């Protein structure tokens, strides 16, 4: 609290390339100063929940470790992404535990993403065997086999690929938009306190 | 750096007891490997408490400060291997690794 | 099925250099944080070094008695893993694997639990 060793939490709500949904980014936060009043009074954020520390008490309380969590997902599953619903990316992409603490951001990228010649490196799971524990990654790629015949690897028919491409253009509306989400958790009670923001008078 | 006893001998039947000494396992938690001989090294359990599927339900995980250690619960003929815990260090971010340990089959 | 293969090493005079080979399939190999680790014969596993992915800053760690020496690099393109050894040592023998951090983990903390290996190949010096 000086401020002068500020942890680069800037980078991880603007830079380059996100990382898609099924291979999500992860970042280590440690001996740093957890200013989030630049984030909050930032104009272009259109969501900012969570559930277990105050909105805007956050500087307020100290923690030991902070993780940041970023992807980029469809509009829609923005309101998919909160711990207990289930369906697509919830239960085979990323999944949040019903305990979880930290606070999700949402953003539009509408003119940051959208290529007229059509983007589709962002990629999702539709087929997968078992359910995700809560923070997992999966990055295999071998293909579905349904119930029995031999397509077990032998990429035909009545087996599908589990890694499809998303629908990214100036012709497409609300909804189907490139949405930025990172997600701030943390964890407490194991080691003495890190980061956590300044002092003020 | 780590710490673990060279062998381990415990009869068939019995619940055997693994350890692993390290200052920094308050946090960075450790990762239990197994090797065969001459063979890849394989996981066994990492994370909180749990293991990768296919594992069958008799190497369980536990941690105590400064302690870790990992517990199997009727032993066949078939775990006579090297057991390898894992932890990181604060600063650097490195697996550091440890010294390993082996278990043996006491039967007739 | 999802699988790492290893390729180089063999006998080579002390101070010359080797490059060894992993290629990856079965899994996305621009978002895995891959490692090189090392084994002398009859010891336990020692870490050679990380390379990280580029989603998230090129990272490129070493271990600490063979800082510097060691080259790594990655190619997606092609799907290879390269690791290029010069000034060699006399405690270089040893088998290596190449080592994907991150299959199907739960991970808290950074992405490393060494979920799959490699065959392994020898290195003589
Ligand atoms: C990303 O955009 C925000 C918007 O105000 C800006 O403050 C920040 O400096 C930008 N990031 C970089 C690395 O320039």
């Amino acid at each position: 609290p000086n401020i002068t060793n500020l942890c680069p939490f800037d980078e991880v709500f603007n830079a380059t390339r996100f990382a898609s949904v099924y291979a999500w980014n992860r970042k280590r936060i440690s001996n740093c100063v957890a200013d989030y009043s630049v984030l909050y009074n930032l104009a272009p954020f259109f969501t900012f929940k969570c559930y277990g520390v105050s909105p805007t008490k956050l500087n307020d309380l100290c923690f030991t470790n902070v993780y940041a969590d970023s992807f980029v997902i469809r509009g829609d599953e923005v309101r998919q992404i909160a711990p207990g619903q289930t369906g697509n990316i919830a239960d085979y992409n990323y999944k949040l535990p019903d305990d979880f603490t930290g606070c999700v951001i949402a953003w539009n990228s509408n003119k940051l993403d959208s290529k007229v010649s059509g983007n589709y490196n962002y990629l999702y799971r539709l087929f997968r065997k078992s359910n995700l524990k809560p923070f997992e990654r999966d990055i295999s790629t071998e293909i579905y086999q349904a119930g029995n015949k031999p397509c077990n690897g032998v990429a035909g028919f009545n087996c599908y690929f589990p890694l499809r491409s998303y629908s990214f253009r100036p012709t497409y509306g609300v909804g189907h938009q490139p949405y930025r989400v990172v997600v701030l958790s943390f964890e407490l009670l194991h080691a003495p306190a890190t980061v956590c923001g300044p002092k003020k008078s | 750096e780590l710490t673990q006893d060279p062998a381990v001998s415990v009869a068939l039947g019995q619940t055997v007891r693994i350890t692993c000494q390290g200052d920094s396992l308050r946090s960075y938690y450790a990762s239990w490997y197994q090797q065969k001989p001459g063979q890849a090294p394989v996981l066994v359990i990492y994370g909180k408490n749990n293991r990768p599927s296919g594992i069958p339900d008799r190497f369980s995980g536990s941690s105590s400060g400064n302690t870790a250690s990992l517990t199997i619960t009727g032993p066949q003929a078939e775990d006579e291997a090297d057991y390898y815990c894992t932890s990181r260090d604060s600063s650097g971010n490195h697996v550091i690794f440890g010294g390993g340990t082996k278990l043996t089959v006491l039967g007739q | 099925e999802v699988q790492l293969v290893e390729s180089g090493g063999g006998l080579v005079k002390p101070g010359g250099s080797l490059r060894l080979s992993c290629a990856a399939s079965g899994f996305s190999f621009s978002d895995a944080w891959m490692s090189w680790v090392r084994q002398a014969p009859g010891k336990g596993l020692e870490w050679v070094g990380r390379v990280s992915s580029e989603i998230g800053g090129g990272t490129t760690d070493y271990a600490a008695p063979v800082k510097g020496r060691f080259t790594i690099s990655r190619d997606d393109s092609k799907n290879t893993l390269f690791l290029q050894m010069s000034s060699l040592k006399t405690e270089d023998t040893a088998v290596y694997y190449c080592t994907t951090g991150v299959d199907i983990v739960v991970m808290m903390y950074a992405d490393d639990a060494f979920d799959i290996w490699g065959q392994g190949t020898m290195v003589t010096v």
